[PDB]
């Protein structure tokens, strides 16, 4: 595991990565997909009669 | 509006109105009872009138009067807007427990000559779904220009 991987046996204590994700999310940003569900709506509601 | 033209008195032994080769009469008014009362038609005669509709006049007065730029793009502050989307569901869920109480009720002697003679034009649907669309544009319309502006400004 040493040669493929990490696991770098040191000073008796081994070093694992951090995985874990950092996304920094403002989610206002998918704004235009909600205003084209909006629409699609009122596509839905009306055109067809 | 309506304009008029004298016809002369000696023509006392034709017809009035001396139509040729015209079908257009039938159209534009009929005399009605209030009009054939007084002088017509052995007075004077009715006639047509039109309208000189042109371009260089009709679209710049739609669009000074029935017309607003800084209008069509407001939000009218929710203060007021969510307050209208309180009174409306109380009597609409009355008028839903008055339109579960004439379904649970279903009279079924004679069903055809009962639902003829005994209609009311505000139960079934008439008040069951006039302000429910009214609630479903005017939050679509507040939404949607709610999420344009977001798009927009930044």
């Amino acid at each position: 595991y040493a040669k493929k991987r990490g696991w770098v046996l040191g000073p008796n204590n081994y070093y694992s990565f951090a995985s874990q994700q950092q996304k920094p999310e403002d989610t206002t940003i998918p704004s235009t997909e909600l205003a084209k569900q909006v629409i699609e709506y009122a596509r839905q509601l009306e055109m067809i009669v | 509006i309506d304009a008029f033209r004298l016809i002369n008195a000696n023509m006392m032994v034709l017809g009035h109105e001396p139509r040729q080769t015209t079908s257009n009469l039938g159209h534009l008014n009929k005399p009605s009872i209030q009009a054939l009362i007084h002088g017509l038609n052995r007075h004077y005669y009715s006639i047509t009138i039109n309208y000189r509709k042109n371009e260089l006049e009709q679209k710049m007065l739609l669009n000074l009067h029935k017309k607003s730029w800084m209008e069509g793009l407001t939000l009218q502050d929710y203060s007021e807007h969510c307050k209208h989307n309180e009174s409306v569901v109380k009597e609409m869920l009355e008028l839903a427990k008055n339109y579960n109480k004439a379904v649970e009720e279903e009279d079924k002697m004679t069903p055809e000559q009962l639902a003829i003679k005994n209609v009311g034009k505000q139960d079934p649907k008439r008040h069951l779904e006039e302000h429910v669309d009214v609630l479903m544009t005017s939050n679509i319309v507040q939404c949607l220009a709610a999420m344009l502006d977001t798009v927009v400004f930044k």
